[PDB]
DNA sequence: CCCTGGAGAATCCCGGTGCCGAGGCCGCTCAATTGGTCGTAGACAGCTCTAGCACCGCTTAAACGCACGTACGCGCTGTCCCCCGCGTTTTAACCGCCAAGGGGATTACTCCCTAGTCTCCAGGCACGTGTCAGATATATACATCCTGTGCA
DNA sequence: GCACAGGATGTATATATCTGACACGTGCCTGGAGACTAGGGAGTAATCCCCTTGGCGGTTAAAACGCGGGGGACAGCGCGTACGTGCGTTTAAGCGGTGCTAGAGCTGTCTACGACCAATTGAGCGGCCTCGGCACCGGGATTCTCCAGGGC
């Protein structure tokens, strides 16, 4: 038993079952999806860090994340992502 | 009840100015259809840069666009500019 | 105990009492080594007094030193003609034209040093500052001295940079907005006397301080004519569209950056805004007057005055408002004459001459408030309508006196249109404060 | 006592790990502090992008009469969508191939 | 009878002159009006600084100069001397824009 | 004897290889080349198989994109044959 | 070792060009393509070897290759 | 007692602020710990790069017969040198102009 | 009294006098030099942070700085910079 | 000078094999809970300098419209050789299998290098201030195009 | 049809002037250096075993070589067309002002709420096994395409 490796595989599988209820994925495709998730996380987090440094803050917030997704995602993807993220933050605020 | 429009602002980038840019680029002969194409390309480039700059300005909770915002937008686009901070 | 009569060097005319006493005051100023401001209203021979002073300083005192006169471009030909007419003995040269003419002039006439008086303009002074720096000027005369009233201005900085032994400010209205302008003028005059930034504690102390530096004579020494002006303020109410746009602008797609500048024209006419006018057909029929209270009152008043004495001058601060007025007059089939900043110089003279013909069909003359070059002799008018009011009361005073000239024979009515419960009330209050300050300081 | 533990992902109705995202933000030297809404927002954005790509890839795999998504399907889905193509312009997908495309000059006349 | 240079010597003189200088080749006021018009579509009630428009003009001129260099290279590749929208589009397509 | 015209087989190969997804270079020669190039920077280097596979994938993608741009240059020159001049123009415009 | 770039053969270059979408190929294309491949591989392998030496390993890993490709602007999905 | 203060730049033989580099590294959110020699190494590298660029720009200025360096001289120095051209390929210098260059086919013949 | 703005102008001036004693520099060229120094600093620091994260460490050392220099600089510049940095580190550790 | 008529390639349709994806079970470590605290950011107040909006005056360089002539882009044709499709022989890649050992990966231990704190002081930054380098003008000297004209 | 002379244009070169920005000097204050203590990160040693390398034999697909021919590349030619060059007219850019107000940056304070930190824990998630269904391989019959020959 070697060290433990983290991956987004189970969450990607949950999303896949939600989207296409009776479709599967292969190991190579799952590795590609994990790489994509890591790359997008890195881009958004780095842009948010740059914004925080530019404005001379010390905290990464939902406003920084929203500005980062506006900067990085193109057009309609940015609009839909902003809507979904705002929805999630609103539900988390109400339910907590 | 009086009105008078002047011109499109994209026409302010004139044919002699485009010719001067082509001369600095090293062009000898220029076709007559080049000018509209150059105006479109310039418009697209400016649209991208200004959208990023306005996003930065809105995040900063300001209504004034700064050279810093322009520099950060250009760095996002991959066109680092020296000489303005 | 000074020169009690017209001098000897002045030919073609005998100087009258006010100009001879002004010349005595200038001579005493030079003798006491003090520089002063000559504010003899607008048209009682300030140019003639300056010319007589220069002639005196050249002839009765053998000092042929160089002299410079700064004038607006519009007055250059008049100044040169007067110099040739009244005191032909002195040699006066002018610097005008493009680069070739300027260089030819400086190489041919200026540098050799045969000239005695130089009559240049503001722009030519800014262009040739380096050339003008070399000479050791004796007398520096600045016509329309309110041009340098703002420090940090390039003209004021350049003129202070010069090297001179005597100075003389020539203005009509020394105080316009605030005492900082007067301090700037007095700092140019005597930098040593006035160097700091700034009814016994005031008023009287100001009068006694400024008395040895100023000489003013209101247009009452001669009179015998010029019936007094009657000013009436007409209060108007916003139309429905004006009210809606006013509320929408106050609460908040067109940009509204200068909110005061949007409230202004909103008081003037909602048609100035994009989309407020009705649809694309773009007709001109009766929805122009009914959408503005000022338009309603004006449409009631103009036919009345035309049945009456007519010959009405309309002064406005907006060329867009002038366009709307032109459309209204064309609809009503009046005769409208327009004078604007964009009107070419030849058209201005033709328009004023046509409006001033002994018998002409012209009824409405439309002018921008500050576009006049302080000339414009419209002495045939009867009614002056200030459609919009300016912050500076002296601008409105000049607009009024363009119809209150010497040739006027009938009393003039000044109709000032003010909207109730708007920013125009604040504008009028500010103008009243400035006018009261100017009166209490200079007029007394 | 202690209440029953509820995951923040369940509180936000997401299928992505909010706590894991928060820990990754804290361990990544991005800023001194991290807010409460930032992990939720980032997880939601990641979930939306994953859903979009998976939907397009599943449709492509359906057109190929397959039940499993492979890198070829992923590449087809990415390159046939303008937004995802602009987002992943500088990315090479292993065993993804190229789009079928022949210039009209090379076709027999 | 009047003196006239051949069609292309004045062009080479202009090339040398404008490759020797460093100034801006676009009129400031028209460029500023264009920038404000473009910013209108993204946010009304927007104000600009003088440095922002200067930086935008510099970046735009540099981009256009580089594009024209690539366009000239493509035109020379096509055994031509006159640059064309075909050359501009090919340059943009290869650069990935 | 049946003989296809000069260009039909090329189009068939184009369609076949654009449909396919496998590697187009021989793995042992590529590995030998990679090891030879690696001898310049360090001695007695060892490689994982996945490393060589990833290098080969990157090389395939880079060459395919370069060939697409070269074909576009050749079409611009009103030709159907691609040339080293076309390759050089593509590299120069790309920025290499 | 030596004489290994010639291991990248003319049929392989033709297959790559066919996947790129070209019909006719000049005879001088192959050496040019070999040179381009050499320069690209040299850059990538140099960066990967720098990563490996910093890690103080004798083995070059797929993660090192991926990091080199990412820092060259050629992100590769499917290896970590 | 208390020995006299000596800057780390002076002790390293550099003309660059080693202490300011250390402070910027600790405030830049790059890592939670910063070694002692890393600011020294970084300051030395920055000094070498600045010296190279300034020497080339001064040579260009002396070629133009001027004693003050201008952005045009900086651009001429950055170009014409393969190392600095590659290092600053995606960088625009304000009012730096372009290199004199005319293609051979355009020359008269 | 306006706020304090930090810049590298003093040190750039020192290096300019060291390498070309009778030479000046304008204000805009100073801005360009300051921007160049900031950009290079940010590049090297980001690369070093990425190296530390890759190797699962938390300290940025001279090894990280040297590796980042080798990754970012092209060849001769890289090796000369390595020599300069090694000289500086050796002199710093010699008696201080 | 397109319409049949053969060949060759691709495609659909069945049937048998294998191996990998999806599920299920165990165990641990990492996120959730609760409590306490502090310090960062929001909020407020005052000052000062810039930007926007509607105007005016003036100067003058630059854009614009126009006409003429000339390189040049573009179509067209011919020639030739070069690349391509096909068949044959050689070659080494590929795959399965075995064997040995180097080095990656993990763990335990300890020390030493960095973070954090408190003093102290001096190096860098804002502010004045003078003067010299560079821009600009003006007048020659020289290098470049262009054309006409004489001549073999 | 060529080669050269001269004219005209532009460009480079010297010199004189002037100005405003660069370079220097001063005060002071804020950040860097000096000395010290605690604590955790990383260096070092040792062990395990995975993975990498080396070697071999047999298939067979793929590469190399040669051949015969048609299609593409390239050089040459001719034309009529769109662009360059110069000139006279018009426009608007650029500079200098008025008159006012809000935005933004800074400095300085207050204060409170949200994020960090620590101890406990239990459920989520990763690793290992296992099995059955989809993907793959092979084989047969179809449909489509491309090329040639000629009666269209
Ligand atoms: N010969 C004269 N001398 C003095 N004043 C005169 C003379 N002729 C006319 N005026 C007055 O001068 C006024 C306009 O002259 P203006 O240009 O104002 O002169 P100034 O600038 O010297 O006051 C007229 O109203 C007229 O009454």
């Amino acid at each position: 038993r070697k060290t433990r490796k983290e991956s987004y595989a189970i969450y990607v599988y949950k999303v896949l079952k939600q989207v296409h209820p009776d479709t599967g994925i292969s190991s190579k495709a799952m590795s590609i999806m994990n790489s994509f998730v890591n790359d997008v996380f890195e881009r958004i987090a780095g842009e948010a860090s740059r914004l925080a440094h530019y404005n001379k803050r010390s905290t990464i917030t939902s406003r920084e994340i929203q500005t980062a997704v506006r900067l990085l995602l193109p057009g309609e993807l940015a609009k839909h992502a902003v809507s979904e993220g705002t929805k999630a933050v609103t539900k988390y605020t109400s339910a907590k | 009840r009086h009105r008078k429009v002047l011109r499109d602002n994209i026409q302010g980038i004139t044919k002699p100015a485009i010719r001067r840019l082509a001369r600095r680029g090293g062009v000898k002969r220029i076709s007559g259809l080049i000018y509209e194409e150059t105006r479109g390309v310039l418009k697209v480039f400016l649209e991208n840069v200004i959208r990023d700059a306005v996003t930065y300005t809105e995040h900063a909770k300001r209504k004034t666009v700064t050279a810093m915002d322009v520099v950060y937008a250009l760095k996002r686009q991959g066109r680092t500019l020296y000489g303005f901070g | 105990t000074r020169f009690e009569d017209s001098p000897s060097y002045v030919k073609w005319g005998k100087l009258r009492d006010y100009q001879v006493r002004g010349l005595n005051w200038l001579i005493s100023l030079y003798e006491n080594g003090i520089n002063g401001i000559l504010a003899d209203e607008m048209g009682l021979g300030k140019t003639l007094q300056t010319i007589s002073l220069l002639g005196y300083m050249k002839h009765y005192r053998n000092i042929p030193g160089p002299h410079m006169v700064l004038v607006p471009k519009s007055t250059l030909h008049n100044w040169m003609s007067e110099f040739k007419r009244w005191v032909p003995t002195l040699r006066s040269v002018c610097l005008i034209g493009d680069k070739e003419q300027r260089a030819a002039f400086v190489r041919d006439v200026l540098l050799p040093g045969e000239w005695d008086v130089c009559v240049t303009s503001y722009e030519m002074l800014i262009k040739e500052k380096s050339v003008f720096k070399k000479f050791n000027w004796r007398y520096l005369v600045i016509d329309e001295a309110h041009r340098i009233k703002n420090e940090k201005s390039k003209l004021s900085e350049i003129v202070r940079e010069f090297k001179t032994t005597n100075r003389l400010l020539l203005t009509g209205t020394p105080l316009q907005n605030n005492l900082h302008e007067l301090w700037s003028l007095l700092n140019f005059l005597l930098p040593d006397v006035f160097n700091s930034a700034d009814d016994q504690k005031l008023v009287e102390r100001l009068h006694m301080v400024l008395r040895p530096f100023l000489l003013r004579r209101i247009k009452a020494d001669v009179e015998k004519s010029l019936p007094p002006k009657k000013e009436v303020k007409i209060y108007v109410g916003l139309s429905k569209m004006q009210r809606e746009w006013y509320t929408r602008i106050l609460m908040k797609k067109m940009r509204l950056l200068n909110i005061l500048m949007q409230l202004r024209k909103c008081c003037n006419h909602p048609y100035l805004f994009d989309g407020a006018e009705p649809g694309p057909p773009y007709t001109t029929d009766m929805h122009l007057v009914t959408n503005s209270g000022k338009m309603v009152v004006l449409d009631k008043l103009l036919p009345k005055l035309k049945e009456q004495g007519s010959r009405v001058l309309i002064f406005s601060q907006m060329t867009r408002v002038l366009d709307i007025l032109e459309d209204y007059c064309m609809w009503r089939n009046y005769e409208y004459c327009r004078l604007d900043g964009q009107t070419p110089h030849d058209e201005r003279q033709d328009s004023i001459n046509a409006y001033n013909e002994p018998n002409s069909t012209k009824f409405v003359f439309m002018l921008s408030t500050r576009a006049g070059g302080l000339g414009i002799n419209l002495a045939t008018a009867d009614v002056v309508i200030l459609y919009d009011s300016d912050w500076n009361p002296q601008v409105d005073l000049q607009a009024m006196d363009r119809a209150h000239r010497i040739g006027q024979t009938k009393t003039v009515r000044v109709f000032r249109f003010i909207t109730d419960n708007t920013v125009e009330e604040r504008i009028v209050e500010r103008a009243e404060m400035k006018l009261r300050l100017d009166s209490i300081v200079i007029q007394q | 006592t202690r209440a029953k533990a509820k995951t923040r992902s369940s509180r936000a109705g997401l299928q992505f790990p909010v706590g894991r995202v928060h820990r990754l933000l804290r361990k990544g030297n991005y800023a001194e502090r991290v807010g409460a809404g930032a992990p939720v927002y980032l997880a939601a954005v990641l979930e939306y992008l994953t859903a979009e790509i998976l939907e397009l890839a599943g449709n492509a795999a359906r057109d190929n009469k397959k039940t499993r998504i492979i890198p070829r399907h992923l590449q087809l889905a990415v390159r046939n969508d303008e937004e995802l193509n602009k987002l992943l312009g500088r990315v090479t997908i292993a065993q993804g191939g190229v789009l079928p495309n022949i210039q009209s000059v090379l076709l027999p006349k | 009878k009047p003196h006239r240079y051949r069609p292309g010597t004045v062009a080479l003189r202009e090339i040398r002159r404008y490759q020797k200088s460093t100034e801006l080749l676009i009129r400031k006021l028209p460029f500023q009006r264009l920038v404000r018009e473009i910013a209108q579509d993204f946010k009304t009630d927007l104000r600009f600084q003088s440095s922002a428009v200067m930086a935008l003009q510099e970046a735009s001129e540099a981009y256009l100069v580089g594009l024209f260099e690539d366009t000239n290279l493509c035109a020379i590749h096509a055994k031509r001397v006159t640059i064309m929208p075909k050359d501009i589009q090919l340059a943009r397509r290869i650069r990935g824009e």
